[PDB]
């Protein structure tokens, strides 16, 4: 299949809502590429950027990771957090293993162990605020299989009744989807970021367009 | 959604105290007005001691959530989620494990205590359910401990479960009670990492790692027993390679349609192959006799017919001369009949090999026959501390490692027997 | 891990006996258990831990009364 073919350059969007046209003629002040050690650089060289990932051409490359984002309007201490999260995996890793044995004719049990062995969390620098996007890193799909995934997530985020679970936003399972850079501002005059975890260093495992199978 | 009269009756339990502006409530404006407690009992999110802050209620994802004014460690936040069925959600939690399923047999297979068993006289579904309710969700574990809430999610099982899969598809796996070993390389799967393998029989013993080494002097004076067997003598120089063959074939999972006979005079051992292997394979190892044979297994009952269901390997010997006159010879037609892959359901890859001390004599005789007839013979002519050896059966996995090497040799280029024409 | 340098620490909640490592909760998991449940449903644990009904390999169900066993 693809074997050599393996997703390395980074596609960033400059600023929400790019005019069509201007991203059809790669417009330099609105879409950029850069690798893993040229984004670290910028980011570290403008901390007031706006900075946001999405692919460029979805008709020939659509080899993307396992991705959802999760907002609670309400903080909680650690170790109702910990429960939470436990049981978001669980429940979550559960249910599109269960989708790929029926519809994507995987196996279930070697999808559960790549989805358990390492996931990356996210934190908010907000005190009321509880948001966080989790990407796992050896779970690999195509498009399809995400919006074909989107009704089973769906139902199962209503179904659920776990705070963590409730906030599934569903609506990231759409054409051309964008996501916001991990350390990157939201709005210009936003100071609410995003803050990586002790488990992991490395931006690489924090952004989905990057492919690398091992 | 449902009714606003049952959302409020709904969040009206949830809160052990009674609500002093319950009347001031509305379907329209009941997300902004404050709600205050009579705080005479600790609520039930927190403890603590009467709370001086209004809560609130916010409605997402078709849910109404409760949050207490100012500081939000205070009070643990409540949601009234999913105006639906509970039970129903329990049955697709438990259905996504994958661990019952259907087939086309018409009965139902449930993976319990590392172990594929299928039974239709006894309830293993509510089994399951009471076994596997440690998995979910702790709100979610006291709702099973009621045998007619696990009736009702047996129900919702039994219903949501339309399609039918296949059974025993790999025949590179040989099963074991508490596992299955593999043929690739010869290491044996245990617990849930042999779940993927829809095995539904067993050997019927353990296996364990310790007696299936390379380095003792057991397998040595094995093979100095076979070499008093089968020495490696020019005459046995065709013979080997093709009996080794047929042993390793004993393993396979697949349909035989090849019969292989052994020829021999009498005190030469041949009846002791016969246990060497049964030692090594187990209940999966049948014998037959000569009635079935000779006779038509189409015409009246046959326990027989029934019982080689998924058996591994038939053995037949003790078959008296049948150059005799009056002496009815074996009937070809059998033995075309049982050469095909499937014998009503009757899922067949039983290897036949048969010890025979005559000349075999057929009625009817054309290529068809020939093309399935291989032979071969043993070539020497008394140890009986072996025969104790056998019957306390130590020899297992010192013989399964011969035959694991014989199958690496043959079988795993191909899945293919050899016969010879020629007699 | 090895040896749990941080001391452990119990917690009651929703009627739930929880158990948590203090110092970094992320370097250990918590623990979450059902205190009773139902009363008919410890009634059976209490009978099943005599050993007083047994299940054969053959489907039977045997007892035993009055210093015998039976089916």
């Amino acid at each position: 299949d693809a074997a050599i073919r393996g997703n390395d350059v980074i596609f960033v969007l400059k600023t929400i809502g790019v005019p069509s046209a201007c991203r059809q003629n790669e417009d330099p002040r609105f879409v950029e590429a850069f690798k893993c050690d040229e984004l670290e650089r910028y980011i570290d060289n403008n901390p007031e950027c706006t900075l946001f990932e999405s692919l460029r051409d979805e008709e020939a490359y659509s080899i993307v990771r396992i991705f959802m984002d999760v907002d609670l309007d309400a903080c909680l201490d650690e170790i109702d957090y910990l429960t939470a999260i436990q049981d978001f995996i669980i429940e979550v890793s559960n249910c599109v293993a269960r989708f790929a044995f029926t519809e994507c004719g995987a196996i279930h049990e070697n999808v559960i162990k790549s989805m358990r062995s390492n996931f990356s969390l996210t934190k908010s620098t907000n005190r009321d605020k509880t948001s966080f996007h989790i990407i796992f890193l050896d779970t690999y799909t195509t498009m399809d299989t995400l919006i074909a995934m989107k009704r089973t997530l769906l139902e199962l985020s209503r179904s659920s009744e776990n705070p963590l679970t409730r906030s599934i936003d569903t609506a990231v399972y759409r054409r051309k989807t964008t996501l916001r850079v991990v350390g990157t501002r939201k709005n210009p005059n936003c100071d609410t970021i995003h803050v990586m975890q002790p488990p992991h260093d490395n931006i690489e495992d924090y952004l989905f367009t990057y492919v690398d199978m091992n | 959604f449902i009714s606003f009269e049952d959302a409020i009756k709904r969040v009206s339990k949830i809160f052990i105290n009674s609500i002093i502006n319950f009347n001031d409530l509305d379907e329209n404006n009941f997300t902004t007005v404050p709600l205050v407690i009579d705080y005479v009992t600790p609520c039930a999110l927190c403890k603590k001691r009467s709370h001086k802050h209004p809560h609130q209620l916010s409605l997402e994802n078709g849910a109404i959530r409760i949050y207490k004014t100012g500081n939000p460690h205070s009070c643990k936040v409540k949601i009234v989620p999913l105006d639906g069925n509970k039970l129903f959600n329990i049955a697709q939690r438990i259905l996504d494990t994958n661990s019952v399923l259907l087939t086309e047999r018409g009965d139902h297979i449930v993976w319990i205590n590392n172990s594929w068993k299928f039974n239709s006289e006894e309830p293993l579904i509510t089994k399951l359910i009471l076994s596997i309710r440690h998995q979910l969700p702790k709100e979610y574990s006291s709702e099973l401990l009621c045998p007619r809430k696990r009736k009702t999610v047996e129900a919702n099982i039994r219903d949501m479960l339309v399609d039918s899969v296949e059974t025993d598809t790999y025949p590179d796996k040989l099963p074991f009670k508490n596992g299955v070993l593999d043929l690739v390389d010869g290491m044996f799967y245990s617990g849930d990492d042999a779940k993927k393998y829809t095995c539904t029989v067993s050997t019927g013993f353990k296996f364990d790692d310790t007696k299936f080494v390379e380095d003792s002097p057991e397998m040595e004076e094995l093979m100095n027993i076979i070499n008093d067997i089968q020495p490696l003598t020019d005459e046995n120089k065709k013979n080997r390679e093709l009996y080794e063959k047929t042993l390793s074939s004993c393993l396979c999972g697949a349909t035989k349609g090849c019969l292989t006979f052994f020829f021999g005079e009498t005190a030469t051992g041949k009846s002791t192959t016969k246990r060497l292997l049964k030692s090594a394979i187990g209940d999966l190892f049948v014998e037959t006799g000569q009635t079935i044979l000779t006779d038509v297994l189409d015409k009246g009952p046959n326990p027989f017919i029934a019982n080689m269901h998924l058996k591994r390997s038939v053995f037949c010997s003790e078959l008296p001369d049948f150059a005799c006159s009056g002496s009815k010879k074996i009937r070809s037609d059998n033995i075309k009949k049982l050469t095909e892959p499937c014998v009503i359901n009757n899922r067949n890859h039983a290897t036949i090999i048969i010890d025979t001390n005559y000349k075999p004599v057929f009625d009817r005789i054309d290529n068809a026959l020939m093309r399935r007839i291989a032979v071969v013979r043993f070539r020497t002519h008394l140890d009986e501390g072996l025969d104790g050896k056998i019957q306390n059966n130590r020899y297992r996995f010192a013989f399964l490692y011969l035959l694991v090497k014989w199958y690496k040799k043959y079988h795993i280029p191909i899945m293919k027997l050899y016969p010879t024409p020629e007699e």
